[PDB]
């Protein structure tokens, strides 16, 4: 059966992409402070296989952690575009989710989903490092659910 | 009284004496000298005397205020000169703080004090960016906090809280584009003013 | 008072033994070997990492998590449509449209809390006079869309019914401080 | 022939790896993706302008010292000589004049990265 | 049978460097009061395979402002030079026995530097240019120091071969006769491998990624494989040259085991150094080498010229 | 019901070290240079 072989191959590639998630060394604010608290020895993302890389060319997921300013937004869009193709976005905190405390500001993009397509929204101000790790594992499950080879085979 | 602060009339008297001292040293520029009940000395001067007043306070022997703490502006859009430019100065030698006030309008610039304090460079850039108060003889006076193509000075009272434009990614032009602002929520202003006065000490005389 | 961090008091002169000690420090890399020993000791220590989804991090009964609307033990909703939680909400994240109910009680028809706008400050739960709105301990409620974080009254009442076994215990452990 | 085969096998392995890397995944190429990086902003220059390195004298000295290395390298066969006294004297003189050149450059601040 | 020998040299080296990545992550974690990966494998042993599959299933993302020929040539060049450098090592019998083995090692290392330079210049970006220039400075300093060190040590040895190094260290190590040369050679191997303290070519803090800042997945994995293979190789060369394993003609398995143990110890020493120390400035690395190691190694080269003459301990030609 | 509050113990808390504490160890310079020279001479012989 070609369906079974294609499903198992797709599960293999999803396992690889979810076991090796490389976020970018990119944060903006207090939410990025909690992001490096998720990098801290307690909730070891490197134990989870999640390790920061500075360049967007070696990154897999942008963790938008902070307030996306109007002046910042072209930089964030350029940095996201410069990623290679299997790229994900985890919005983190109320600022990146929907503006948060600075929703009615003249200089704040009301949510980073106006700029980049967001895969996972993590609520909080700040969300705890445990909550960000929860969002990371939820992203891992989300890309475990993907069926690219099966959609291609039935295409 | 365990819920009320102490007063320190001694430092109130000291600041009053120093206010007399500065006001008689510089009568050409000083328009008002006041000391608050919080023991803070404010000297309100003419805009032409910003450089001599700040130089005197930077290096006078009895008034060494060599550190500039703050430089800000307050938009009061009911007076003729709608911007009050405020300098908060620190004296490490005498362990004191002074406040110097001047005024401006949208078309009356003030001489920059970068030649006196170097922090005034970025502080006056911020004042120009947020209030539109131009500064004479400022090296590279430009915006510091707004977006690059931003129009208007947002800390003014007549500028809206949400601004006039907002940014979004457009896939047709593949850019981050600016649109007129359209809120899905419309920030609700609250009239949180009691119709009964709270402080009879500040009751203004009737018109 | 004050102290110096890099100033030295007088000098230790020049001596053959002290010169030999400094020469051995430079040539034999003694402080580098000392740093190696320090991180070796850290290698042989026990790591502080917890197994995350099975061992959760410690918390407190004061913890601000996911919002919830509570009920009386009779089952009646505690909220009385008084709107002062949205008056004190520093992010304007609450919308409390209300009308008299069929039995004439003062209740809400729309109670929306924008979790993407909320700053999770607990001002609503400390302002509420009937302990209706609370911030319970749920923090693992991340969603895959922006819309799922725009809560309404049904969602908040469902959270209150879900977490009441924990929220009531936390309020019992906490209410004497507040 | 053996070393040639191993060299060609390693080259073919690297080529096979990069061919797999280029023909395996899915491509989605557009302009903003393939623009140069420059930390999230458009580059001001073209990254081909003159760079003006600061250790040029050290680089030329490295050329001269590399050729002094080439002179010094036949010593393991030189110590097998039948004379060994002129060999020892010549090696001493060579190392001494190399060290004298290094000392003179150090004194004249040649290896100090003039800005 | 020779192709089978090539496979039994190449495949274990690649698995060894992948698990070197695993060992590096775990050792750095346990020195950082955390763990390493322990979820992907039973004890994290599948983590390098997951990383490799993810990197080879991401797109390579050829850029616009980029000399494509050099951009493609450089990582393949780096990997093939790492394996070619692995070729002539004896454990205790090399795959390819070379008379001028050390000279071959030096030439291949310099060509690997050229791979880094061509990648940095081809990826037409400012951070890549910065990384390439830092690589130029670094290789200037360590090249002159390494050449002098190897000259003096192999003057204590006989020819430029490595089985001769085994027979020289049959009775005693070379660490005890020349330990300052061993210290300077260890520092020079760090500089050659571009490892901490003075990495400075993939400087994550001064630059973004150095010469890999435009390399997306694929050829970036090739560069990483070449770097870590070079790490294991420089440690292996250090233990062959200086910490001579026990050699017996009847059985070579204890030689291979001793070589394995000492190479593992020196690789863990590299990870230890990375955990311990901060980064140099790349002018400070040049100043450090050219002002401390180069005069001392010139003097010690002169001392090792004089030593077999006045002790009559000139090594044999063969 | 007496007033119960978060308070220190009646004798106060114990001493807390806060000054810099470095072990101050290692061999002397003469010993290290002597063992290095001895290793050199033994290896040369
Ligand atoms: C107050 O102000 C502020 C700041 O200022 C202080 C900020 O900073 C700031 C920004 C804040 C942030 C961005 C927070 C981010 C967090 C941090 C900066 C701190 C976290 C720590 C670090 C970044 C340092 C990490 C340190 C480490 C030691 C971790 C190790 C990391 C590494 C990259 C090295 C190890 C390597 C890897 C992880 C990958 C290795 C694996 C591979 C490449 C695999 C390759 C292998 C192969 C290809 C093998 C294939 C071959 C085979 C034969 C295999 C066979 C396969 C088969 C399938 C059979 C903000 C916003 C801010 O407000
Ligand atoms: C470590 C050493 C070895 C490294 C290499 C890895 C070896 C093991 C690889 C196993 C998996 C092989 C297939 C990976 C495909 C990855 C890309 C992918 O899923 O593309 C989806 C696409 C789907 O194509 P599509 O028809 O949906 O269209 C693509 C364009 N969109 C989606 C926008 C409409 O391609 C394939 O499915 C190709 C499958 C090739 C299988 C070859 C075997
Ligand atoms: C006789 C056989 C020996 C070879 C000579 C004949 C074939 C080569 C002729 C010269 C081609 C020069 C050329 O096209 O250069 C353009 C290219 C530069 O072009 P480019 O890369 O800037 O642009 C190409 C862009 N695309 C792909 C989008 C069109 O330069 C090279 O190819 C030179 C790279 C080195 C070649 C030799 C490598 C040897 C191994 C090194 C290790
Ligand atoms: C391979 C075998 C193992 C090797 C050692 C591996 C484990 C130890 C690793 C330690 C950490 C290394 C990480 C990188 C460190 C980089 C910094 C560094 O090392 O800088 C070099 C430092 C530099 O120190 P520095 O830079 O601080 O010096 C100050 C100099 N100025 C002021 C000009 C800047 O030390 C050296 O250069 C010393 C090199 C070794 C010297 C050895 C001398 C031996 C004795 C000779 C004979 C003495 C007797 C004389 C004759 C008597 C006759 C009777
Ligand atoms: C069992 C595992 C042991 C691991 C030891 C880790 C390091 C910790 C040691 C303790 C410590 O902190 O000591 C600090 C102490 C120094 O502490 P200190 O800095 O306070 O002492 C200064 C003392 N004066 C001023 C007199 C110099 O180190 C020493 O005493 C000696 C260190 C230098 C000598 C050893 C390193 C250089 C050796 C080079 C030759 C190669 C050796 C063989 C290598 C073989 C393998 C490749
Ligand atoms: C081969 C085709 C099948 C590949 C695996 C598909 C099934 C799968 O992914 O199973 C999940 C299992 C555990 O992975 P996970 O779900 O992340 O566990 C979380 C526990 N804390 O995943 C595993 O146990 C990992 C399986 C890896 C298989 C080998 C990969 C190449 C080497
Ligand atoms: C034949 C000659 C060659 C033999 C082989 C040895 C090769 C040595 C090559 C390098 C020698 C250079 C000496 C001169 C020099 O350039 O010294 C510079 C140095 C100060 O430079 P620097 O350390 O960079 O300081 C920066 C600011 N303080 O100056 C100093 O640090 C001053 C040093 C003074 C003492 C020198 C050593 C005397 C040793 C006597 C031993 C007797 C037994
Ligand atoms: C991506 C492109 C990469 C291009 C660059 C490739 C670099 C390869 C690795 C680095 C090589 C550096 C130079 C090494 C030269 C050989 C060293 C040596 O000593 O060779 C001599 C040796 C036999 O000499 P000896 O040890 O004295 O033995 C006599 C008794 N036993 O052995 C011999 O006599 C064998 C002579 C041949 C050995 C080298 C074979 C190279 C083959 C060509 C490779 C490149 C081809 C072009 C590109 C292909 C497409 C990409
Ligand atoms: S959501 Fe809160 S914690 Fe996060 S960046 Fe905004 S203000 Fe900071
Ligand atoms: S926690 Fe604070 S920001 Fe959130 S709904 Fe309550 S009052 Fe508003
Ligand atoms: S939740 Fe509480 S504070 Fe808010 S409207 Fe209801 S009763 Fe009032």
């Amino acid at each position: 059966r070609a369906e079974y072989v294609v499903t198992k191959l797709d599960d293999l590639i999803n396992w690889a992409r979810r076991s090796s998630l490389w976020p970018m060394t990119f944060g903006l604010a207090c939410c990025a402070v909690e992001m490096m608290h998720m990098a801290a020895p307690r909730y070891d993302m490197d134990r989870f296989g999640v390790v920061f890389r500075a360049s967007p060319r070696q990154a897999d997921v942008m963790i938008v952690a902070g307030t996306l300013t109007n002046k910042m937004a072209p930089a964030l869009r350029k940095v996201y575009d410069q990623m290679p193709e299997p790229r994900y976005v985890v919005s983190m905190g109320s600022c990146a989710n929907g503006g948060g405390y600075y929703h009615y500001s003249y200089s704040v993009v009301r949510g980073c989903d106006r700029i980049v397509p967001v895969d996972i929204y993590v609520p909080g101000c700040p969300p705890t490092a445990e909550a960000l790790l929860y969002g990371i594992l939820q992203l891992q499950r989300k890309i475990k659910r993907e069926q690219k080879l099966k959609i291609w085979y039935r295409r | 009284r365990p819920t009320v602060r102490p007063r320190s009339d001694v430092t109130h008297k000291q600041l009053s004496a120093f206010g007399e001292y500065v006001a008689e040293i510089l009568p050409k520029y000083v328009q008002q000298v006041q000391v608050s009940c919080l023991d803070e000395l404010e000297i309100c001067i003419h805009p032409d005397g910003v450089i001599p007043t700040l130089t005197f306070l930077r290096d006078h022997t009895n008034a060494q205020f060599k550190s500039l703490a703050d430089l800000t502006a307050v938009d009061v859009p009911t007076r003729q000169n709608r911007f009050e430019i405020v300098y908060n100065l620190l004296s490490l030698r005498f362990n004191s703080r002074i406040r110097v006030k001047t005024y401006a309008d949208e078309l009356t610039p003030i001489d920059s004090i970068v030649s006196v304090h170097i922090a005034a460079n970025w502080y006056e850039r911020e004042v120009w960016d947020m209030f539109g108060v131009f500064f004479f003889n400022h090296p590279d006076l430009r915006r510091i906090l707004t977006d690059y193509g931003f129009e208007g000075h947002p800390f003014r009272k007549d500028f809206p809280l949400t601004g006039y434009v907002e940014l979004r990614y457009d896939d047709e032009v593949k850019r981050v584009v600016a649109e007129p602002v359209e809120l899905a929520q419309e920030f609700r202003k609250f009239d949180l003013n009691s119709p009964w006065e709270a402080f009879p000490a500040y009751r203004q005389p009737p018109e | 008072t004050y102290k110096y961090v890099n100033k030295k008091e007088q000098e230790s002169e020049v001596d053959m033994k002290s010169a030999t000690d400094n020469a051995a420090r430079i040539l034999m890399w003694t402080e580098l070997i000392r740093g190696l020993g320090m991180t070796l000791s850290y290698l042989f220590r026990e790591p502080a990492t917890i197994n995350y989804p099975f061992e959760k991090g410690p918390l407190s009964p004061r913890f601000r998590g996911e919002h919830a609307l509570r009920r009386y033990p009779s089952g009646e909703e505690r909220c009385i449509a008084c709107k002062l939680c949205e008056a004190i909400c520093p992010a304007q994240a609450i919308t409390i449209e209300a009308e008299p109910r069929a039995d004439g009680s003062r209740r809400t028809t729309r109670y929306d809390i924008d979790m993407t706008k909320c700053i999770y400050c607990g001002f609503c739960q400390e302002a509420c006079p009937v302990d209706a709105i609370v911030e319970g301990p749920n923090f693992e409620f991340s969603t895959e869309t922006h819309e799922e974080l725009l809560y309404n009254k049904e969602k908040l009442l469902n959270n209150g019914d879900k977490w009441e076994a924990e929220i009531a215990a936390n309020i019992q452990a906490d209410y004497l401080y507040r | 022939m053996n070393l040639y085969t191993v060299i060609f096998i390693n080259i073919l392995l690297s080529l096979t790896l990069i061919l797999v890397a280029f023909w395996l995944p899915q491509m989605n190429l557009y302009s903003e993706k393939a623009n140069p990086y420059e930390c999230g902003f458009d580059p001001t220059s073209s990254a081909r302008l003159p760079f003006s390195m600061k250790f040029f004298l050290v680089a030329i000295t490295f050329l001269l010292f590399d050729l002094e290395i080439a002179l010094l390298l036949p010593l393991p066969w030189a110590i097998q000589t039948i004379k060994t006294s002129t060999m020892m004297i010549m090696a001493f003189i060579l190392v001494t004049i190399l060290s004298l050149g290094l000392a003179y450059e150090w004194t004249q601040k040649g290896l100090e990265w003039t800005e | 049978m020779f192709f089978i020998n090539i496979l039994t040299l190449l495949v274990p080296i690649l698995i060894a460097m992948a698990f070197l990545t695993l060992v590096e992550r775990k050792i750095l974690g346990y020195m950082q009061l955390r763990k390493g990966p322990n979820i992907v494998g039973p004890y994290g042993i599948l983590q390098p395979f997951a990383d490799a599959m993810k990197l080879f299933m991401k797109e390579p993302m050829r850029p616009l402002t980029t000399s494509m020929s050099l951009f493609i040539i450089a990582p393949t060049l780096s990997l093939t030079l790492a394996l070619s450098l692995w070729v002539p090592l004896p454990m205790p019998h090399p795959l390819i026995n070379l008379n001028l083995g050390i000279l071959f090692i030096l030439a291949t290392s310099s060509l690997s530097v050229y791979s880094i330079l061509w990648s940095g210049w081809a990826s037409n970006s400012k951070y890549s240019l910065f990384g390439a220039l830092r690589a130029v400075a670094q290789t200037i300093s360590y090249e002159v120091t390494m050449a002098i060190i190897l000259l003096s040590v192999l003057l204590m040895n006989g020819s430029y071969s490595l089985q001769t190094l085994i027979t020289t260290q049959e009775h005693m190590w070379l660490l005890l006769p020349a330990w300052p040369m061993a210290m300077m050679w260890f520092i020079s191997t760090l500089a050659e491998t571009n490892r901490a303290p003075f990495d400075l070519t993939e400087g994550e803090s001064e630059l973004v990624s150095g010469f890999n800042v435009e390399y997306a997945a694929g050829p970036f994995a090739l560069f990483f494989m070449a770097e870590y293979t070079n790490i294991i190789l420089m440690n292996a060369l250090t233990t062959i040259i200086f910490l001579g394993p026990l050699y017996y003609i009847n059985l070579p398995e204890l030689y291979s085991t001793n070589f394995m143990m000492e190479a593992l110890l020196l690789s863990s020493t590299f990870l230890w150094i990375r955990a311990s120390y901060p980064r140099f400035r790349y002018d400070q690395l040049m100043h450090l080498l050219w002002k401390n190691f180069l005069p001392l190694t010139l003097a010690l080269c002169m001392w090792h010229i004089s030593l077999p003459i006045f002790t009559a301990g000139v090594p044999p030609y063969m | 019901s007496k007033v119960k509050q978060d308070m220190p113990p009646p004798g106060g808390y114990g001493p807390i070290d806060y000054k810099r504490n470095l072990p101050r160890r290692g061999l002397s310079g003469y010993s290290m240079f002597a063992v290095g020279i001895g290793a050199l001479i033994f290896g040369y012989w």
